């Protein structure tokens, strides 16, 4: 809709978020420095465990209800496209339900974050019996999940085949789908998302010299078949040839730690564009995203501190 | 009343545009603004006086061909 | 550790008077180019303003009918107790207005009756005031530019601050913001002559124009400028001054047209029980009205804050260090 | 009105366009405020109060058409 | 028309747009507000009650440009 | 056929702006809440009968252009 | 037929607004709704009738501006 | 045959609107619904004959403007 | 061959806005639409005649314009 | 008011769509300005100043308008 | 001095809004499709030759109108 | 007035809606460049001698309606 | 010779009409597909001078009115 | 008071519409690439002589009025 609603929401939201000095912090503490430092924090009002895992659930639990709900609020068009990001993890929920099924592992220590679906849709998926059946569970709004996994569930019931192209699938719908709205950012932070998570696809795989069709991702920007086959067969020169691209920095980076560590520096400038946007979505995408990498951040830290592993090893992944 | 000068006639109509297309102006600006408000109470409970004086400036428009019209027609 | 209207506020804008960071001046005459004018800005009559009296003693007093105004000088209030009691100090202020924005009822009442000036009835026997006698193109216009130099004595109070931000630092780009836009002054005075009496002047000033377009941009060129445009926008300050005040003016005049039909005389063919047929409807339009003259008052601020908070000898612009001034003052 | 002739028909003429615009002006003032607001009330039950003093706003429009249509009448 | 009259015609035309025009303003009204109030039911069974007092709102509009209206026609 | 004065077109022309205008206020109602609707009865049989209502509610609008259409005619 | 008078030119215009509104109305009801709809079918061949009733609910405007058209024609 | 009329001029116009307006409506209302429509002919091959149906329905509004046309002749 | 005179001028008037009014419906029609397509196109060069075919189909409304252009015409 | 000819009914009509016009174009000026600040307000309070400064520019031309206005009512 | 007759001023009045109604059309159809075709260049070189075809084919509409006033001129 | 002089009035008339439009275009200008604005302030304050910048494109749209109404004067 | 007829004035408003009109629909042409091309340039510096080219071709439309405008003028 | 001869009033009039519109289509113009500007400069200082030149084409548009303008002028 009008994004009026919306992004008051985000911009008291964005009162919450800390400081580059917070994370700057967290670095010389204990974990009991810690378990102060995190309770004077808005994600401290749930911070009353004791152990670590009591951090992450604070993560999920503060998040769950600062990000969990925004779509839900109505569902229109701006929400949609709200919806879409979101449900990007639901996706992997759903492929983890998937994997779950199909050795029918007791589900219910299967735990999986809150997205946007509700826990009664797990729930009811879990005791629909079929991936067919799942997907009229997931059917009742109409869902791009829905679509993707009945456009997938005509070649085969091969589970494993099923995730992986259902995730491709589920990435070709949001293509279509971006790229038909009115949000420039979003058909931007997709499109390099795609070439990026390609080009890792591509760099990680490196050794084992399969045919590029079954991992190339569509959507690209920067990525056609020919380089991406290329990198596929291992050659890095590749990575020389999106120099002064929003991807300058792949010189000589040839491991995969790095490789992330840039890539998802680069998206993190992408989503840094589309500030404040009253335009549309680009504040809200912003948002999530920021949100993550803080989340990203205090886990780790949270963790760093737990166990007192040194400074110097954990700095750079704070560091683009 | 009955039938005489055109001139009355042909005022009075006029008299109302001014004032009919200030309020189309308000109307529109009131409400693209007006729904931000109400985040606002949602925000900040503390921050609503700044919402509520927003709304108010755009009616001023409406005032204007208030002031026109009088001086148009009402001396009759 | 471990008058008094007019002093209180006073006393707080002293503290940033004698703060040294500039030889230019801080916003503390601003009190009382502010406050009468904003007592003046309520306007009215019998149904209206002669009527504001009520709400004061209902502030630094209270009255126990009124569900929240419990006992307010113990305050109790939809918000906090200690918050009453803080604000005693403006429940004042408030009051000061009332006292002032009824007797500004009577101010414009003057304009609204007798057989001293109009040819027509001492008071309406009905209720006093029934049609409202201003809109003589003459009556209204003396009203009109009335409102105006408050305003354009405003602009004089800005920019020779503005100029002496330039002056006494030796910023040559405050002091050519400051001086070239007072030769903006002299072409914009030329043209409303010329319709102001008509024939006034606009040739006594109109061909000395020639020459005030040279008034004018002789600094604005020693500072070149690359927002040489933004001359438009400064024409538009002068005029904004009249427009504010012109606004002032309308939207009063808007308010005292409502007791022409919700306290004079709006149903009925005429008797002498219309006084009480005309409540039905008045009495809850009359709330609607009252919270839009706040509103208005809030023209005033802005109209001050055009110059305060944009740097015309002043701390904020567009925020800074320095602190919203309205809510200094208030006290 | 009643029964007239061709000058009173002009004023009545321009009545109901003023009334109109006003009226349009208001509704989509509504329609946006309108719209969040429902939403509103839900997010922050407590916030339902501000929900009616927000609602009754743009109506305001629609009354400032029968303030200049009032004084009309008097010749209609 | 039936019988002569100057007034009649001119009265006519205007009196459609004042009612049209207050139509067309209700129905973007309740095209934005109706529309929160779909999902409305879906998240709550009771937004209902505030979906009873929302609606009503938006429809004041049209019932003002019938009551002018009636003041020019329904007196001849 | 049957012609008239000048008057007498005044009236056969204006009763079509009230229904038409009317008309297009229903149609930007209706065309925006039902858009939302659709999902509702996807998901739900339960929530259909309140969105069926719903869409009765501004076509209120066009009903009073057809009664002023009828008590127009016997003036034409 | 033929040529005519002055009055009767005055009769088919309104007349076109009449037809034409409602069908322009109509159009707005059908691009909003229309565009919701398409995805129940896709899934379900079932759900078409629903949808397909829907969409043909607005529909009914257009007559109305014929019927106006009928009654007046033999007048023209 | 050449000219006519004072008042052929005048259905001539009308005869426009009512069409013009219509076919208006059908642009808007094939605009939406046609964009909706594309994306599952790409996917699914046999989903293209709904949506070819889909496309038809607000197709009637253009020949609605044609037979209103027709019945004129009889005046031109 | 030669002038004519007043019936003529409106006649021709008439005719630009029946015209127009398609042209602008057709704008509508094919700017949603064809923007909507060339996706199709990217994808597939195999869908591209789908997206062609799409395309003409509103052209018609400018088309149905001049049609009853001609019909007015034949004095002009 | 009063009358003193046919030139009176001309000065006055257009002078309020030039009023009319600039006071719509305010409106809708303010509209995007005025909902952008309120979320900057809930991020900060410094940028508030901004925000009013925003909305200080458009009211400009209004004013324009009415000086337009002013010189043309400044002959009755 | 050139004056004409009666005939001509109107003709050309009526002829000049197929030529802006339509360009105003035209323009509406090239702007979104357009603006989708650069993306497509961006994607697809290939498709270049179509995206080139595809901004042609509403320009055509407004020339249609030309023609006709081509004819009009011998006589005009 | 003092005296009549209907072509005085035209050019009365046409002074302001030079001056109307211009102004209405302004607002639009004004309105997505001001509201990218209070975002870009925030971001930063260097993004601020670019946002004064912009501001200046709007005012000449207003220049131009005034300048044609003060070529115009000088004769009324 | 500053003075003529009424006559001169029929063709010339009309005339001034498509000017406008057309060169207003270039602007909302221009609006989106130039918004499309300062993003084109970030992206690639390739579609530049396509995304420039593109934005030329609407323009045409404007020059029809002109040049329909210069053959007509010299014979008024 | 005073009175000129039959030319002026007819050509002031829309002499103004061709400006005035041209002048909206710039705002709309400028609007939404003006918008897009913004993000560019506030990145790349350096891009920014591009994005001067996106803004330069709307700029024809109140040329255009100006030119036929001077033409009819001095015909005043």
């Amino acid at each position: 809709d009008d994004f009026a609603y919306l992004n008051a929401r985000v911009r008291v939201r964005r009162g919450t978020l800390l400081k580059e000095s917070f994370f700057q912090e967290a670095l010389d503490l204990s974990f009991a420095d810690f378990l102060r430092l995190l309770s004077e924090t808005v994600y401290g009002g749930e911070l009353a465990g004791q152990g670590l895992p009591d951090v992450d659930r604070a993560v999920l639990r503060t998040q769950a209800k600062l990000v969990g709900d925004l779509p839900r609020l109505v569902t229109g068009e701006a929400r949609e496209a709200v919806r879409l990001l979101l449900l990007r993890n639901d996706l992997h929920n759903l492929q983890a339900l998937l994997r779950a099924k199909a050795t029918g592992r007791p589900f219910e220590e299967v735990l999986l974050l809150p997205g946007t679906l509700r826990e009664e849709v797990w729930r009811q998926a879990y005791e629909a019996q079929d991936p067919a059946g799942m997907a009229q569970v997931l059917a009742v709004p109409g869902h791009p999940l829905a679509r993707a996994l009945r456009a997938v569930l005509r070649e085969t019931q091969d589970l494993a085949r099923v995730e992986a192209l259902l995730a491709k699938r589920f990435f070709e719908d949001v293509a279509k789908a971006a790229k038909g709205l009115d949000q420039p950012a979003l058909r931007d932070y997709l499109a390099l998302e795609v070439d990026a998570e390609n080009l890792r696809t591509a760099f990680k795989l490196q050794g084992s010299g399969l045919a590029p069709d079954a991992f190339f991702l569509k959507g690209g920007r920067f990525v056609d078949r020919v380089r991406f086959a290329r990198l596929m067969e291992g050659d890095y020169a590749v990575l020389d040839e999106l120099s002064g691209t929003p991807f300058s920095g792949l010189s000589g980076v040839r491991d995969l730690k790095a490789l992330e560590r840039g890539l998802r520096c680069v998206l993190l400038k992408e989503a840094k564009k589309g500030v404040q946007d009253p335009l549309g979505v680009g504040l809200v995408l912003a948002y999530v995203k920021e949100r993550e990498w803080e989340a990203v951040r205090l886990r780790l830290l949270a963790r760093r501190a737990y166990f007192g592993l040194p400074r110097a090893q954990v700095e750079e992944e704070v560091v683009c | 009343a009955a039938s005489g000068g055109l001139d009355r006639g042909l005022i009075a109509v006029g008299m109302g545009l001014a004032v009919g297309l200030a309020a189309l102006g308000t109307g529109v600006a009131q409400a693209r603004i007006g729904a931000a408000g109400v985040g606002a109470i949602a925000e900040d409970r503390s921050n609503f006086g700044t919402a509520l004086i927003f709304l108010l400036l755009p009616e001023t428009l409406v005032i204007f061909g208030l002031l026109i019209a009088f001086i148009l027609n009402g001396r009759l | 550790v471990y008058n008094p209207p007019w002093a209180k506020p006073f006393e707080l804008l002293v503290s940033f008077l004698n703060t040294p960071k500039y030889g230019t001046f801080d916003p503390t005459p601003v009190v009382p180019v502010f406050f009468p004018f904003w007592f003046g800005m309520i306007v009215g009559d019998i149904g209206y303003a002669l009527l504001f009296y009520l709400v004061g003693r209902w502030l630094s007093g209270y009255v126990k009918r009124n569900e929240p105004l419990v006992i307010d000088l113990f305050a109790l209030k939809l918000k906090p107790q200690v918050i009453g009691k803080l604000v005693h100090i403006l429940n004042w202020m408030v009051f000061w207005t009332v006292v002032w924005g009824v007797i500004y009822g009577e101010f414009f009442g003057t304009f609204l009756e007798h057989l001293g000036v109009f040819g027509t009835p001492e008071h309406p026997g009905l209720i006093p005031i029934l049609i409202h006698r201003i809109d003589t193109a003459k009556t209204a216009n003396l009203l009109i530019l009335l409102s105006v130099a408050f305003g354009v004595v405003l602009v004089f109070f800005g920019l020779a601050l503005r100029a002496y931000l330039g002056l006494k630092h030796r910023h040559m780009a405050h002091f050519w913001e400051g001086v070239g836009y007072l030769g903006g002054l002299v072409g914009v005075l030329a043209l409303a002559a010329s319709y102001l009496g008509n024939l006034q002047a606009g040739w006594l000033q109109g061909l000395m124009y020639l020459g005030f377009g040279v008034f004018l941009l002789a600094v604005l060129m020693s500072r070149i400028w690359l927002m040489i445009p933004e001359i438009f926008t400064q024409a538009g300050h002068i005029l904004s001054h009249i427009r504010i005040y012109a606004v002032g003016a309308a939207g009063g005049i808007l308010a005292g047209l409502l007791t022409d039909v919700g306290f004079a005389l709006a149903e009925r063919l005429g008797l002498l029980g219309v006084l009480l047929g005309l409540l039905v409807a008045g009495v809850l339009h009359l709330l609607i009205l009252l919270l839009t003259t706040l509103g208005h008052m809030l023209q005033p601020i802005r109209l001050l804050w055009v110059e305060f908070f944009t740097k015309f000898g002043f701390y904020e612009e567009n925020g800074r260090p320095y602190r919203p001034f309205k809510s200094v003052r208030e006290a």
